[PDB]
DNA sequence: TACATGCACAGGATGTATATATCTGACACGTGCCTGGAGACTAGGGAGTAATCCCCTTGGCGGTTAAAACGCGGGGGACAGCGCGTACGTGCGTTTAAGCGGTTGCTAGAGCTGTCTACGACCAATTGAGCGGCCTCGGCACCGGGATTCTCCAGGGCGG
DNA sequence: CCGCCCTGGAGAATCCCGGTGCCGAGGCCGCTCAATTGGTCGTAGACAGCTCTAGCAACCGCTTAAACGCACGTACGCGCTGTCCCCCGCGTTTTAACCGCCAAGGGGATTACTCCCTAGTCTCCAGGCACGTGTCAGATATATACATCCTGTGCATGTA
């Protein structure tokens, strides 16, 4: 009896692979030893950040009447949020474009 | 004869290209420029198409951010026209020039 | 023999890039300066990518070498692997 | 040749947060690049943290300190929450 | 020599010289009689026009033609001060000083004269500081010392004798060239002292060369004739004999007499004996604190007038003037410069500042006053003074042993570097016979090198001083802060504070603060005011919250009421000046005339407060001190009771605190009340202080200046006392063989208050406080 | 009311006007407007919070309450500001 | 008399402080400011002296570099007086405000 | 026992300037510089080994990291120095 | 019968320690294996860079009439050489100061 | 004839240069030691090399059509000049706090030594989760014809 | 009677709704490799104890140079105006990007075999870190000799 081989992601209540993160930490030349809770914590953090971008990108897809996330929606979600813009400040998203922003000096005077 | 005032067409293209997504430089001139720059380092170099596309995305992102800082420099100098000295000041403050 | 391909980055392309950057008025001396800074930027990225290619004992330049070269310069690019 | 990616996990997280929204190949590639980049940053910060404190192991404390160092502000303090109970839930099972 | 490695990189050569010249900026750069000090003003400009128009206030242009001002000019001598007027000046430099003088003195004096809300106390304080300023400025006219003479040629004035004159309270950078005729005419005694100093018969070059061949010293039963002064007392002559006998053996010493016995007179007379009798008239150095140094200067002027004592303080210009006008007999030479002075008085600060200019002098004698400052061997002063090339040294102090035996080891290693060693401390938990033998060995080793005489052995009129330890229980607020600090409760310590910045570094500091008063903590008065006085804070519950916030304050209030009922004046010493702020506010709302001295008070206001407290017509009752301030020179004759609110780690600091009022000449029995919090960290403060008094009584007090068999018993008894814990009609100002007398004033007298919220501020005080609050609303203000 | 708060609040005003003037003189500034000093104090405060927060994080990882110089070095490096002369 | 022109004393101070290398901020107010900032993040913090020395060196280096960029902004706007808008422009181009 | 680079920096200084000293702060700065360049080159070589699926760091990875990090003439002169040092170490 | 031990620095003609560099490469978590010539190459490169900065700083000390290199001389040497300036662009040297320069518009007149 | 006064000359005291002896700071060097680096040997896996697949990238015609190049008019913006007033520099006098030295006890923290245990590396058998291949059909891109929204210029009306 | 402002209408640009279709998003299936589980074991780090040094809180004293307040002058920032020129908008013509297709060939990616380089281990030894000293160079003290200036006395003259 091998107790049906329950995965570590289902034990941690996660959707990100704890075992793959553990293997990438062991084979990534980061330390000689890797603790047991470190891949769990890292997979939970990665899944939280993925959900945080994906919810804002889904909102951005809904505001432009789309049911499919394109890179433009990802760029709008990242640049419109204050803290994801600091996390990805030196990051280019391909086919993302820019935020629509015109300086008020260049606007016509009425 | 019909005429627009100088500037409203420019605002129309600013609204057009800040909404668009595609690359603003043509593919073959950029590919030829990449190959000419690359043959100075190593002769007989081949290129994946995705390599040239990634170079194009990086180059246009660099130039668009440079033009945003150039526009900020021009607005700071009480101007609406960008000058080469605005590019020089933006690259100097950004640390790329000195 | 490839020569004078920096003029292939035409004046309307530079105007379109400035329009995406939010620029309303462009002086006539902008385009040569933009061509020069594009050439310097492309020389840096292409030199690092060719170094990455030559380390791998390869003749073709992959997109992944370009991603590595842009990573090394603090200019991370998403959407081409990595 | 088998090539691994975070595509199915990003897809099921997307189905959690938006069950009626799809995604494209380019957006999935960008999401994979984002997850790989953030994993590299956090693992490198935890490796440096273990090196500075003369420790041979990376535990959840080093990853927690790396998350607090790298993630800006409130995005850190929720993530520090989201990791911690997960570890606790793992402690409840394994 | 030649480099073996070079660079193959083809870089351009770079001038790395970052030195700049501003010569090109000289186009915008270059291409002494003015107003210096305004002293006094007179209400009549030229003549008395009349007594009319004495109302209103004058303007600046009105004062420009109505007053004449006393002016000390730039580069002058305070004798050419002129009574001038704005129209009589014209436009010279320093007119802004005259404008500032006219502005703040004239307008502030006229508004404090013409205001209706001015009491008599403020106007007499302003009058006494006004005349103090005038007496300080009038002191500058008198010369103090003539430095050098010259023959100067004026504008067709042939040759004129010009004296270099130093003034009384001025320094050597105010030393000025003056005519000889008026200087002789106004003060000829200083001129005669100058010619006596010129062809003097005592020089460092005429010194004897005693090298381990010093003559035997006979005991002097009479005052020597070269010490003119006043009259030396018997114990001072005995001290003179002791210092001369120690010098004849080639040994150094500590003059450990208590304060008030005149140690300055003894060492000045010993310097006079060393100069006149043994012909050792070379360069002597005396290093003193700056506060006591005028008391050394007049002692040298009185007791040894024939000596060339010089004063070494001031800025760089004044010390340079001393260096190149008064050190050398031949200052313009270049070889060996012989010294001109006899004694050099200096301070610690200019020892550290000028150790290069003063360490290269072959000193014949050294006297360090207040040598407890030298108690640390790792200090910069110890390293500076120990590196001096001095034949004979001497330490003058009152407390040679303060905290541990290492300080006494440092003192005797400064005196005799090597013949004495101390490597074992004193532990009270052992109490073995080996420690007693070590203590007796230290007794017999430093017995002839320390001369200590006590204020109780001489001058048989001194009233006794009784110390009473009063231990009071903590209040509920003090108990809950003590529990929150001791069992650290950052969330509970924050509570209602918006900032919440509570620092729990230095736990014992916070425990001492909690033992003193809860109001030392931030946002602590608001909780007491809103919890019991329901937040109205209407002038009467504030005093009540002050009194029942701390358990020491109820005892202090009862003591102050009982001492105000009697004819007593009280000092209170505290270790923290924030506690002094709390007591000053307590006596301000309480309405008691108090004076205060701490480190924030400058020396002029310190002397004003000391003179106001010691005046016979003083309305002051209570005088507050920070314990470690003021030095040893504060004279507090008129006070009778001393209350140690906060005990010190060093018991000698509390001893000088008690000795501020227990000086020679006190006419009343000094009573000392020590305020102690029960079951707190102050108890081990007193335990450590009691152990230090046991240590000081062992070595120093039993080796001053058939009982040897009882010494082996009474040292064991005092070690058994030091090995035991002291913590297991109260406030009477009265008290109705030496070994049992030391068992006194270590007893603990517990005080129980049991006073609730509705007893204090009685019907006499509550009617006075309510009428004052009601009358304040009628007059607004 | 001689008693008051123990803590001090305007410690940002300890960065005085002549200190900011000296720092601008090292930067080659000839003329300084009067509104510069408050902006400079705010910029210094933002930079100091950014460095000090990371240094305190490095201190708390080592289970310490003393901020060492090496923690300050590690923090500045991670902000892209490498500092020499304190790393050894 | 002999009043200097407005600007030459500033040039002398520039030439003096660009030669010297000592810290231009007094040590005790900087220690008080570092402790005030640090007690918000964590209470009961002790500081090594070299930590405050390194913080001071980094702070003056950052401020001097920002003042050079601010002076470049002021010169670009045809001015010789630095203004807060030059500081915001320098920090915006540097990416601190962006 | 502090594990510094001070003596080797001193020998290099005596090679290039035999009569010039160095202060303690300048020596600490040079120690920090050598540590910084060490960790930059070793990190770039570790990344180069990981990118090419290689388990070892050889002189090729160090050479590529040197020409990736060092600019211009510094890069090619350092490649020349390292190449002749490896050649001298191999032959003997 | 072991032979006479000689250092690996003397084999490569270097002054920098090859063995210490090899030990720091092996314990620095960079790769699973370290080649033989890699510490030799890295020690040679580190020694060359040290030689360049020390030569330029000795020139800076000689030009200012000093016999000891201070941090000011190191700062002047690094900032006056453009390759060493851009190698250490994001590097602050303590007690080093700045390069003395004034902009031309701030000069008074001709 | 004797007393008082102006003028010139020779020998004595003093400042400064120089040879010799002594004190103080630094530098190579003797010694210990100890720990990290070097020599020697073994094994196995990482890397090199070869054969094969196969897919992708590098050099010429054909259409088409949208983008680029070019010319021209004009008007808006860059720039120069001038005036004004105000904010900043500068000097001076006065206060104040930084800097330094110093107390006094306690605690944090580095460093060294020694024990011990939980925890992670490692290995074998197993199995199930994830990935490549295939197929489909709906979300999204393209196109066409109104509807609407939008600056821009000329004309009428109203106030000065 | 004249200048300005509102507005009416004109046509260009863009939105919107409907239709068509197309091709990647996503679901299903086989398989096979990597995660899981179970067991063993070495050691990393936690813990405990002892020693020494920096930091901390709140206070003291002294010095002195920096900070600050104020007044005054003036340089410079900013606003306004004119002018001219250069960039923008638009029409017309060219041209080359883009899509598609051609033809071969070579570079890069799986599978098998080999070999040599490096980790690991043990033993030895010397490089480097501290002390602590003989010796060398710079500064200073000390005795001695030569250039330079203050000074006392004899010779001559005037006067009573």
């Amino acid at each position: 009896t091998r107790a049906k081989a329950k995965t570590r992601s289902s034990r941690a209540g996660l959707q990100f692979p704890v075992g793959r993160v553990h293997r990438l930490l062991r084979k990534g030349n980061y330390a000689e030893r890797v603790g047991a809770g470190a891949p769990v914590y890292l997979a939970a953090v990665l899944e939280y950040l993925t959900a945080e971008i994906l919810e804002l990108a889904g909102n951005a897809a809904r505001d432009n009447k789309k049911t499919r996330i394109i890179p433009r929606h990802l760029q709008l979600a990242v640049r419109n949020d204050e803290e994801l813009n600091k996390l990805l400040g030196r990051v280019t998203i391909a086919q993302g474009g820019v935020l629509p922003n015109i300086q008020s000096v260049l606007l016509p005077k009425k | 004869p019909h005429r627009y005032r100088p500037g409203t067409v420019a605002l129309r293209e600013i609204r057009r290209y800040q909404k668009s997504t595609e690359l603003l430089i043509r593919k073959l001139p950029f590919q030829r420029l990449v190959r000419e720059i690359a043959q100075d380092f190593k002769t007989d170099l081949r290129f994946q198409s995705s390599a040239v596309m990634a170079l194009q995305e990086a180059s246009e992102a660099y130039l668009v951010a440079l033009f945003e800082d150039t526009n900020l420099c021009a607005i700071h100098a009480k101007r609406v026209t960008i000058m080469p000295k605005d590019i020089q000041l933006a690259r100097r403050i950004r640390g790329e020039r000195a | 023999v490839l020569r004078d391909n920096i003029q292939g980055i035409t004046k309307p392309a530079i105007r379109r890039l400035a329009r995406r950057g939010g620029v309303k008025r462009i002086s006539g001396l902008i385009y040569e300066e933009t061509r020069g800074v594009l050439k310097v930027f492309l020389e840096n990225v292409i030199r690092d990518a060719v170094t990455y290619t030559e380390h791998a004992k390869r003749k073709t330049v992959t997109a992944m070498d370009v991603v590595y070269a842009l990573k090394r310069q603090g200019r991370t690019l998403y959407g081409f692997g990595g | 040749t088998r090539k691994e990616s975070y595509a199915i996990y990003v897809y099921k997280v997307l189905k959690q947060v938006h069950p009626d929204t799809g995604i494209s190949c380019k957006a999935m590639s960008i999401m994979n690049s984002f997850v790989n980049d953030v994993f590299e940053r956090i693992a490198g910060e935890a490796s440096r943290l273990a090196h500075y404190n003369k420790r041979s192991t990376i535990t959840s404390r080093e990853i927690q300190t790396a998350v607090r160092l790298l993630l800006p502000g409130e995005l850190a303090k929720h993530a520090v929450s989201e990791g911690t109970k997960a570890v606790t839930k793992y402690t409840s099972a394994k | 020599k030649i480099p073996t490695r070079f660079s193959n990189r083809q870089n351009k050569t770079v001038n790395y010289n970052i030195d700049y010249s501003d010569d090109d900026l000289l186009e915008s750069e270059d291409d002494f009689h003015g107003i210096d000090i305004v002293i006094n003003h007179r209400l009549k400009t030229s003549l008395e026009e009349g007594k009319v128009l004495e109302k209103t206030v004058p303007d600046l242009n009105n004062c420009k033609e109505n007053y004449e001002f006393l002016i000390k000019w730039t580069d002058e001598s305070h004798l050419h001060n002129t009574w001038e007027t704005y129209e009589s000046i014209g436009q010279v430099r320093g007119l802004k000083r005259l404008d500032n003088y006219c502005k703040q003195f004239i307008i502030e004096d006229q508004q404090v004269r013409l205001d209706p809300y001015v009491t008599a106390e403020d106007i007499e304080i302003m009058d006494m500081e006004r005349e103090r300023r005038l007496d300080e400025f009038e002191e500058f006219h008198v010369p103090e010392r003539i430095i050098d003479s010259q023959r100067a040629s004026l504008e067709d004035g042939t040759s004129q004798l010009q004296y270099l004159v130093k003034w009384r309270r001025l320094n050597y950078d105010e030393a000025t060239w003056e005519n000889a005729t008026d200087i002789v005419k106004l003060a000829p005694e200083q001129v005669k002292h100058f010619q006596n100093r010129e062809n003097s018969k005592i020089l460092p070059q005429y010194s004897s060369n005693y090298t381990s061949q010093r003559p035997r010293f006979e005991k002097l039963s009479v005052q020597p004739p070269f010490i003119k002064g006043g009259e030396l007392r018997d114990f001072q002559l005995t001290g003179i004999n002791w210092m001369a006998f120690l010098w004849s053996k080639g040994d150094n010493g500590i003059l450990a007499d208590e304060m008030g016995l005149g140690k300055t007179v003894q060492t000045v007379a010993f310097i006079s004996w060393l100069i006149f009798a043994r012909r050792q008239n070379g360069p002597h150095i005396i290093v003193v604190p700056l506060s006591t140094m005028p008391a050394w200067l007049d002692t040298f002027e009185k007791w040894a007038p024939d000596l060339n004592c010089i004063c070494y303080m001031g800025n760089q210009k004044s010390r340079d003037t001393i260096r190149e006008y008064e050190f050398y007999t031949n200052p313009r030479a270049k070889g060996k410069k012989t010294m001109k002075f006899n004694v050099l008085l200096t301070t610690y600060e200019y020892i550290l500042k000028d150790r290069a200019e003063l360490g290269s002098i072959k000193w014949q004698f050294m006297a360090v006053d207040e040598a407890h400052r030298l108690k640390n061997a790792e200090s910069s002063l110890y390293e500076s003074l120990n590196s001096f090339k001095v034949a004979n040294r001497m330490l003058i102090t009152g407390t040679p042993l303060q905290n541990n035996i290492k300080e006494l080891a440092a003192l005797v290693n400064f005196l005799m570097p090597g013949r004495f060693t101390i490597d074992q401390e004193i532990d009270f938990e052992n109490q073995d016979e080996e420690q007693e033998e070590y203590i007796h060995d230290l007794h017999r080793r430093i017995q002839p090198f320390i001369l200590r005489r006590l204020k109780k052995d001489v001058e048989k009129s001194l009233p006794s001083k009784t110390e009473r330890i009063l231990r009071v229980e903590l209040s509920d607020v003090q108990t809950e802060y003590y529990k929150n600090i001791l069992t650290k409760n950052y969330s509970a310590l924050t509570a209602g504070a918006k900032g919440g910045h509570f620092s729990l570094l230095n736990i014992m500091n916070e425990l001492k603060k909690a033992s003193n008063h809860p109001y030392l903590f931030d946002n602590a008065e608001e909780r007491v005011l809103q919890k019991f006085g329901d937040g109205k804070m209407t002038r009467e519950n504030v005093l009540r919250g002050l009194i029942m916030s701390s358990g020491k304050m109820v005892l202090l209030d009862q003591l102050l009421t009982r001492l105000k009922k009697d004819g007593h004046r009280v000092l209170i010493f505290s270790q923290m000046v924030r506690m002094l702020d709390i007591l000053g506010d307590y006596l301000s709302i309480k309405g008691i005339n108090f004076q205060r001295l701490d480190g924030t008070v400058p020396s002029a206001q310190r002397r004003i407060s000391i003179d106001h407290f010691n005046s016979p017509d003083s309305n002051d009752f209570v005088f507050l001190l920070s314990t470690r301030a003021g030095g040893l020179g504060i004279n507090l004759m008129t006070a009778d009771t001393v209350v140690i609110f906060d005990s010190d780690w060093n018991p000698q600091a509390d001893l000088q605190a008690m000795a501020r009022a227990h000086r020679i000449g006190q006419k009343n029995h000094v009573m000392v009340y020590r305020l102690v919090s029960k079951d707190t960290v102050e108890e081990e403060v007193l335990e450590r202080a009691r152990k230090k008094m046991i240590l000081e009584y062992a070595i120093i007090s039993l080796g001053v200046t058939k009982k040897n068999e009882p010494n082996a018993g009474e040292l064991s008894a005092i070690l058994k006392f030091g090995a035991g814990n002291m913590f297991t009609d109260v406030l009477n100002h009265a008290e109705d063989l030496g070994g049992e007398e030391f068992l006194k004033q270590f007893e603990v007298t517990d005080y129980k208050a049991d006073i609730d919220w509705d007893d204090i501020i009685p019907e006499e005080e509550l009617k006075k406080l309510q009428d004052e609050e009601q009358k304040r609303k009628d007059e607004e203000y």
